[PDB]
């Protein structure tokens, strides 16, 4: 099973 | 360059922005709600091990 990731934006949009 | 890469719990919730691009409500892998961010859908990855190909095929 695929794991699930992302790149988090700085500064964030919560 | 592009922002640090993260293990995602789940997705959380979708919006369209402005501009009529796809944006995604991110659930961080170790992280709680407050710390749920708004990604855009070129930072989504789906992430794999290498596989030897030849040991999922069936015989018979």
């Amino acid at each position: 099973l695929a794991t699930k990731a992302a790149r988090k934006s700085a500064p964030a949009t919560y | 360059a592009s922002g640090d890469l993260y293990e995602v719990e789940r997705i959380v919730d979708k919006r369209k922005n402005k501009k009529g691009k796809w944006e995604y409500l991110i659930r961080w892998k170790g992280y709680g709600s407050t710390e749920d961010t708004w990604e855009p859908e070129h930072h989504l990855l789906h992430c794999e091990e290498f596989i030897d190909e030849f040991n999922g095929l069936h015989m018979s």
